[PDB]
């Protein structure tokens, strides 16, 4: 049971607003001057922030959805074409962070040393790899789901129908296998490698940094604060979406006895809702901070 | 030194000038009719004003 | 697919000529380079005498796992603009600067200063158009004979406007300021001005240090971060 | 004094040359040419995009039959192209990585190529065991090389860069005849079809005519605002063109020693490289830092189509014999066969 | 000097396998390509295999495809080739050779001097239809070969290499594609011939040119060597 | 056999303007800012114009497909409805403008230069397009999706209950209808047979003197301007015409045979409406190098 399902929507087209427009100034900046900056590491800020953008372009039709109580008169194309949208931008945008990761760990632990290592990661080719695995991830999604009607009340909605595949006796094994599978690859594998090139990183540039200078202490500061706040928004933004996923999923084998089980469904939305805080704020993070786009602003 | 230096460049930068002046100069008009009459005359062989066929630019095919 | 046999052999040369060729360009490409513009007869000559330990001389010297070459265009007797340009993708500048050098004759004019056509020609090379981007390090060399002549006649022979009084460190002090205040692009490029002498072969470890902050600070702007 | 009186016979005789000078012209060129046509708006598209450079390119010379070519590079190597199949014949590493010169022998066996370090090199091409070695070094000049071409296998012509141009002779180093009259540094040079005269052209806005057997200047031409950094002749040994840094080119004629046409636009406010003619003399294809290369008329100053695909400035250009190519190439490491 | 010399021979019973192995002298040999060829007692020539530089595309005969096999060692400068069963046909000389291949190299120019080897007790044919000439000296006198398909080629030039041999000797690189003419060969002879009729002609005959004639196609890879022709002095 | 004929001719136009008018616009922005002229800040409002134009076409062609059972919902045939409309009058715009700046290009200048800048051009074309997009907004917003009779198709039409009165229901139809099709064709056909007869009266004038090699680069040009206004002709004007027709089916009071005619071929001309847009991409791409010469010279 809910209590507040005429709130979900109101956040969801204040999202919508705030991605649209903060996303749209970083893509007209950078479609603005690529030509002549030609730097290395602006390929993956645009496809970040096209991501970005088709994962906030399909949200006002689930928002008008989830305010007439779940009737959803949009079709049977539609809801596969927005559902397949917002899973592709999901892992597109986990990868590009993760790329950037790589690639700054590949140019700073190493200035000259191996700067060869970097015509095959840092090349367009890289992001084609990126896009590709992305939309094979996803393509489940496409190929199960199918609006429908039931419980016979005269409303229709989108769910993920498994009759096509599991029988009588696999629905829930495979259910909770694709949900694992998407899990994984989706958050753990992707937070480790940024986790571990980040902590090389700050090893770096700390130890250089380290002899007392008189302004050293000042850089030192501000790289050192937004290296931190860079991990801690991902891991704060997206973790209790995947916390509460797997939570339930697992626990379905445990069978919590009430009041456990009737949080989780409470609080989803708001989970979902809340794993665009890095939609929102990468604009600001990824372009506000670097002073060239903030010349360009000006 | 250099008053018995300088003389020597004075000297010998002034002499060349009358191997200069000491030149028959035809008018322009002749020499202007001259490439004229040449661009006109060779313009047939000139390959890149006038293209060739296909077959015969060895770059194309 | 109509190639006869001798046109494959040679296809075959080419490939392999062109590997050997990329390779070779990956090796040189890992190794820094240096340009070193004396502005002067008198002081450049010990510092590359210090590190090692017609027209362009080059040197080769290793020190830390990293591998140095210096270029010196000591001697060319001729008009820099035609050439300069050669020289665009150098990690840094090694400049040079005496300081016993003020009050000297200058041998030729006898009216001007010798500091003073150095501080015109490193004007010309720190606003160069081609070097924006390109850090320098002044290796003020002579110092065993500025803390000698201190004392016997002033700075202000040289310099109208005063240097406080008379001490190797205020003197030290103003010379340095004189210099680094005049580049005009103060965002792009940094000077990093070491006290040099003639002894205790620390001067090729200053320019380790230097020539790393300046790979690695060009790194974090070519990423992100800075 | 003595002196002074010496500047007064100068003066007195730089008006009187300009005397005749003027005497001599009747008519413009352009008004003759009134008559002819429009040449026509020529479009020429690229045919073959060469790459193997990891650097500027600072030279490039065509061989005596239009298919093979050689350019030089900021790295140590001097690749010797083939142009139909867009091989890579042979690859020689360099001792001095700083080049700004390179040349092909007529005959087909010598490649030459010198900068900074102020030596010319002559490498052997055709050898018992496979290799290309380096056969003299000829060194003698005090500044850098600026160009050096051939005359034959065993004489070469060089144009330095402190004030001189030399003719030396290859088996043994020694050089035999200078010539020494400028009064600042030697850019280009370019060798008549008879070979026995050849131009200068220096950063005093100047250029001259030499003599290759006497060893004398035979005429002095001015008319320019600053340097000169390319100069070539008429197929017809009478004319030559010369660019400059004040934008413009002009043509210059050796029976009448006047000016002729300046190829000069109001739009363009930068300077040239390198400049060349075709077979017949009809065009003069240009080459800009603007990353360009017009192709003016030669007979009217009208302007033709233009080529523009290069990224960064254009180093050097020339034509063939054969008349069916031309190529360019830039600072950007690649080269181009145009058509 | 180009100097190059083979090793390797004796007598060996059917079945059982030996070793040659040549080593060069001073030209560079990581850039050049080695073949091997062979000479029965009296006949001509044939070819056994290849192998190209940087040890890429290797090549071999028919009747050799599966008994033979070659290879090469680029430091330390020598060819070796292995063969393990040994039938009775291979009683001959292996003369090693050299081939660059570039827009106006030369093919084939040095040749080695020649082991032994005794054991125990498609293609284009090329005809030389004439087997000895009479051949007096100072008269000019040519020499005839032929071939079953028209070796020019798309590009624009033929294939066709003349060679030379003397009694007891090693072969000689006289005019390599049809006209040209190798470096340090008199200007005698000449290489006149088009399509599928080949031809060679010599202004005056110095004793020296006495022995036998080879040509040989270098178009498609199986490559056929033609019989001798002979020229007896007389 | 119409309702299995006409899905395919959607496809087809579909695919082909899809390929083409992004081929062309990729070639457009994917150029440097440097290379466009105003002919190419027109010509961008074109392409971008007709791909809008083409991308609704698969909504509708299932729709017909399944015999008019429209199920996408209330807004998706109000945008679609929308777009197809402005699209129509900002493709009609855009060539107009087209001609008329070329016509500019040519002669105007030494008779009189009196005119707004092309930096203020790009403000030009934004008045363009809005006019057009205000220009058909009762098509948004009288546009209303429904059941009709009680079959279970539903398919969205017109409905003119804004005005709501039996008396007035054809009034606001006939007249919307008219207004369209005057502020669509009726201005821009004439305007544009203007300014390409001058071109014509212009290539006869600076050109009556004999020349070798002119007159036959004239004869090629010529040839240009004549099968382009008939193509415009033949691709834009029958929709118009069978349009005008049925609305003055009021006055005449025509037969019901006339009017199964109209109503059989109506979906024909729509269908060959496209033939303008399809073929922009190769029509401009041949074409192209000599407008530029003939604008030059
Ligand atoms: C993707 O379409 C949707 C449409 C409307 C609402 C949705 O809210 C879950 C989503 N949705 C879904 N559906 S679900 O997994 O089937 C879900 C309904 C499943 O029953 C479930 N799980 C966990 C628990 C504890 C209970 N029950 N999964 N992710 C998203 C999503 C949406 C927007 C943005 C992002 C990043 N994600
Ligand atoms: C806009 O949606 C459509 C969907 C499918 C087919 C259509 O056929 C034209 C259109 N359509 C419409 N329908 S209509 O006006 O409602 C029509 C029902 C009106 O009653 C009418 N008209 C004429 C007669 C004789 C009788 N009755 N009007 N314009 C377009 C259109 C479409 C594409 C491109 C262009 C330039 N135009």
């Amino acid at each position: 049971w809910k209590s507040s399902g005429a709130l979900i929507p109101a956040i969801y087209m204040l999202v919508f607003l705030l991605g649209t427009t903060g996303n749209g100034l970083v893509l007209w900046t950078v479609f603005r001057s690529s030509r002549e900056k030609r730097r290395s590491a602006d390929i993956f800020i645009a496809s970040l922030a096209v991501a970005d953008l088709t994962f906030v372009v399909t949200l006002p039709l689930w928002a008008t959805y989830t305010y007439r109580d779940y009737d959803w008169p949009f079709g049977t194309f539609f809801c596969k074409l927005s559902s397949y949208l917002i899973f592709v931008n999901m892992y597109a945008s986990v990868f590009c962070l993760t790329g950037l990761s790589f690639d700054r760990y590949l140019a700073i632990v190493r200035p000259v040393a191996n700067a060869r290592l970097r015509l095959r990661v840092s090349g367009a080719v890289a992001t084609a790899v990126l896009w590709v695995l992305a939309a094979l991830l996803a393509m489940p999604v496409m190929v199960l789901r199918t609006t429908g009607d039931l419980e016979n009340t005269t409303k229709v909605q989108c769910y993920m129908d498994y009759s096509m595949v599991a029988t009588v006796s696999s629905e829930w094994a495979w259910e909770v296998g694709l949900g694992v599978s998407s899990t994984t690859v989706g958050f753990v594998v992707p937070f480790t490698i940024m986790l571990t090139c980040y902590f090389f990183i700050a090893q770096t540039i700390a130890g250089h940094f380290r002899k007392e200078r008189i302004e050293g202490l000042r850089k030192r500061r501000r790289l050192l604060s937004i290296i931190v706040v860079l991990v801690v928004t991902f891991a704060l933004c997206w973790m209790p979406y995947h916390l509460v996923k797997t939570l339930y999923m697992l626990g379905s084998l445990l069978h919590w006895p009430c009041d456990f089980d009737l949080f989780l469904m409470n609080i989803f939305p708001y989970c979902t809702c809340i794993s665009y805080v890095n939609s929102c704020l990468n604009p600001f993070l990824y372009a506000f901070f670097d002073p060239r786009f903030r010349q360009a602003c000006t | 030194s250099n008053n018995t230096a300088s003389i020597a460049q004075a000297r010998k930068l002034v002499e060349q000038l009358k191997m200069e002046a000491n030149i028959d100069r035809i008018k322009v008009s002749k020499a202007a009719a001259d490439l004229m009459a040449y661009c006109e005359a060779h313009a047939k062989e000139d390959p890149l004003l006038t293209p060739v066929p296909a077959s015969e630019n060895p770059f194309r095919e | 697919c109509t190639l006869s046999a001798e046109d494959k052999a040679a296809v075959e040369r080419s490939k392999m000529i062109d590997r050997n060729l990329r390779e070779d360009g990956e090796k040189a490409a890992r190794e820094v380079k240096l340009l070193l513009l004396g502005a002067g007869e008198s002081g450049k000559s010990t510092i590359v005498k210090q590190m090692k330990i017609t027209g362009i001389v080059e040197t080769h010297f290793t020190f830390k796992d990293l591998h140095f070459k210096m270029f010196d265009v000591g001697g060319q007797r001729s008009e820099r603009k035609k050439w300069i340009h050669c020289f665009e993708g150098v990690t840094a500048i090694i400049f040079c600067v005496a300081l016993s050098d003020y009050d000297l004759v200058l041998a030729e004019d006898e009216e001007m200063n010798r500091m003073h056509e150095s501080m015109k020609l490193f004007d010309s090379i720190c606003n160069n158009k081609w070097f924006t981007d390109t850090s320098i390090i002044l290796f003020l060399n002579k110092k065993d004979l500025f803390e000698e002549k201190i004392k016997k006649s002033p700075l202000t022979i040289c310099y109208p406007e005063y240097a406080g009084s008379n001490t190797y460190e205020e003197a030290a002090a103003y010379i340095q300021c004189q210099f680094e205040d005049l580049n005009k692009r103060k965002d792009t490029k940094e000077i990093y001005t070491h006290f040099t002498c003639a002894t205790d072969t620390k001067n090729v470890q200053f320019v380790f240090d230097a020539v790393t902050d300046v790979i690695i600070k060009n790194n974090l702007k070519d990423c992100g971060l800075f | 004094s003595e002196l002074d009186q010496l500047r007064q016979e100068a003066e007195q005789l730089k008006n009187q040359i300009r005397d005749a000078r003027k005497a001599c012209a009747d008519a413009t060129l352009s008004q003759i040419t009134n008559n002819i046509d429009p040449v026509g708006r020529i479009q020429m598209r690229t045919r073959r995009t060469l790459r193997g450079h990891l650097a500027k390119i600072y030279a490039m010379h065509w061989g005596t039959d239009s298919r093979l070519l050689v350019s030089a590079s900021q790295d140590g190597k001097l690749i010797i192209w083939d142009s139909y199949t867009t091989n890579k014949v042979h690859a020689i590493p360099l001792r001095s990585s700083w080049v700004m010169t390179c040349a092909y022998a007529p005959s087909g066996n010598y490649v030459a190529c010198g900068g900074l370090d102020n030596i010319c090199s002559i490498y052997n091409l055709k050898t018992r065991e496979g290799n290309v070695r380096v056969s003299r070094e000829l060194a003698g000049h005090t500044g850098y090389l600026s160009c050096c071409r051939f005359l034959d296998d065993n004489q070469i012509v060089t144009s330095s860069g402190d004030t001189t141009c030399a003719l030396w002779d290859i088996e043994t180093g020694q050089q035999t005849t200078t010539f020494t009259g400028h009064t600042g540094d030697v850019m280009s040079l370019s060798l008549a079809p008879d070979t026995r005269l050849f131009v200068s052209g220096a950063c005093d806005a100047s250029a001259k005519l030499w003599d290759v057997r006497e060893g004398m200047c035979r005429q002095t031409f001015t008319g320019h605002e600053s340097d000169i950094n390319a100069i070539c002749f008429f197929p017809n040994g009478n004319a030559f063109a010369t660019g400059s840094d004040d934008a413009t080119c002009r043509l210059f004629d050796l029976r009448a020693d006047q000016e002729l046409m300046t190829y000069s636009h109001d739009n363009i406010i930068c300077g040239i490289t390198s400049v060349s003619f075709s077979k017949s003399g009809r065009l003069l294809l240009a080459g800009y830092d603007d990353f360009n290369c017009n192709v003016w008329d030669a007979l009217k100053a009208d302007r033709a189509g233009v080529l523009a695909g290069h990224d960064n400035r254009v180093s050097c250009l020339g034509v063939t014999d054969d008349g069916m190519a031309v190529a360019t190439g830039s600072w950007d490491s690649f080269l181009k066969i145009w058509n | 000097d180009v100097q190059l010399v083979e090793s390797g021979g004796g007598l060996v019973q059917p079945g059982g396998s030996r070793k040659l192995s040549c080593s060069a002298s001073g030209f560079a040999f990581s850039s050049f390509g080695m073949h091997w060829v062979r000479q029965a007692p009296e006949k001509g020539l044939e070819w056994v295999a290849y192998i190209s530089s940087g040890s890429g595309t290797i090549y071999y005969a028919d009747t050799v495809k599966g008994r033979f096999t070659i290879s090469r060692d680029d430091p330390k400068n020598t060819l070796f080739l292995q063969m393990t069963s040994l039938r009775s046909e291979d009683t001959a000389m292996y003369y090693c050779v050299r081939s660059i291949y570039y827009y106006g190299s030369s093919p084939f120019d040095f040749w080695g001097q020649g082991t032994t080897l005794t054991v125990s007790s498609s293609d284009i044919v090329m005809t030389q239809a004439t087997s000895s000439v009479p051949v007096t000296p100072g008269e000019s006198v040519s020499i005839s070969c032929r071939s079953s398909k028209s070796l020019l080629h798309s590009n624009g030039n033929t294939y066709l290499y003349w060679f030379l041999q003397r009694p007891g000797q090693s072969p000689q690189l006289l005019i390599y594609r049809m006209s040209n003419l190798a470096s340090g060969v008199p200007d005698r002879f000449s290489g006149s011939g088009s399509g599928t009729a080949f031809t060679l002609t010599i202004s005056r005959l110095e004793a020296e040119d006495v022995g036998v004639y080879y040509c040989m196609q270098h178009l498609e890879y199986p490559l056929t060597f033609g019989a001798g022709t002979k020229l007896e002095l007389k």
